[PDB]
């Protein structure tokens, strides 16, 4: 389930396929934002628009929704603070 | 010649051990469904041998979908879609060895028969919770058997991507075995250093000069 976080707040749909695990300064570096412990980067893959949509939660049992961000083809994401 | 089991047995019975197999047997008999199944939790070390490492890739936990996971780090069943990190290690082979090109599926067994050991710091999870089972136990286990082939073995390569992996890394003597590194080849970090690392042509190079025979890094489904 973070799905309908994601759906909640783009309209789609997706199914998150791989959930990797990030140190604060791993994150702070492309996000240019440090979380304050581990963030969870589950990524989805919207093949009607080619781009790959990764949602930043917590670590578990929190998973608490951090930033949601949306890179395209080019290798470039949209990045909004949840 | 010699077997995980030989570097193993003792450790097969700590404390510890025996308790992470009895707390992810007792979840699943209360009804939780946990990934993957048995038969395919040690699937890694199946496939390759102690004597038989060449190349160790580091992974984090199972894929928490259904289908998904199969006991080996990254790779998924036949007939699922490739993971975004997959497909991204997939683009940097097509990249830096000539002739590669895209598999259509991202079943890895061929790349653990040739010495690739596809290990996951932790080895179950529940479905649907990614990271469930971190600190049950797993964490330690892995970490021995990495320290077991440092101390065992010669000239093997570690990929490490991530600031996790490299974090275990710390264990490897430098001197002793090859140990690359670089940024995860998740989307979000795989244009920040994992793309043209180089690391399965440096791998390969280094197996040669060792009069090793080299990685076949294209996948292939068995028959």
């Amino acid at each position: 389930n973070l799905s309908d976080i994601i759906e909640k707040e783009t309209g789609k749909q997706l199914v998150i396929q791989e959930s990797i695990l990030m140190l604060p300064e791993e994150v702070e570096e492309v996000i240019g934002n440090k979380p304050e412990s581990d963030i969870l980067v589950h990524t989805a893959y919207d093949e009607s628009t080619d781009e790959n949509v990764m949602l930043l939660t917590s670590d578990a049992p929190e998973y608490k929704p951090w930033a949601l961000v949306i890179q395209d083809s080019n290798g470039e994401n949209k990045i909004k603070m949840l | 010649e010699l077997t995980w089991h030989d570097v193993l047995a003792e450790e097969k019975q700590q404390p510890y051990f025996l308790n992470t197999l009895q707390t992810v047997a007792s979840e699943r008999q209360s009804g939780v469904t946990i990934y993957p199944p048995q038969k395919d939790v040690f699937n890694a070390f199946r496939f390759t041998e102690l004597g038989d490492v060449k190349v160790v890739i580091l992974g984090q936990d199972p894929y928490h979908g259904p289908g998904q996971a199969h006991g080996l780090a990254f790779s998924v069943r036949p007939g699922i879609a490739i993971p975004p990190s997959l497909l991204n290690m997939y683009k940097e082979l097509e990249n830096t060895i000539p002739g590669f090109t895209r598999p259509n599926h991202g079943y890895l067994e061929s790349w653990a028969r040739q010495g690739v050991l596809l290990l996951n710091t932790v080895l179950t999870v529940r479905a649907g919770q990614a990271h469930s089972h971190a600190s049950l136990g797993w964490e330690t286990f892995t970490d021995k058997v990495i320290s077991l082939i440092n101390q065992h073995r010669e000239g093997v390569v570690f990929l490490l991507w991530g600031s996790h992996a490299q974090k275990k890394g710390a264990i490897i003597d430098k001197q002793r075995h090859h140990v690359l590194k670089a940024p995860h080849p998740s989307p979000l970090s795989a244009h920040r250093g994992f793309f043209g690392c180089n690391h399965f042509v440096l791998a390969n190079q280094w197996l040669e000069q060792r009069g090793e025979t080299p990685i076949d890094w294209m996948p292939v489904l068995p028959a």
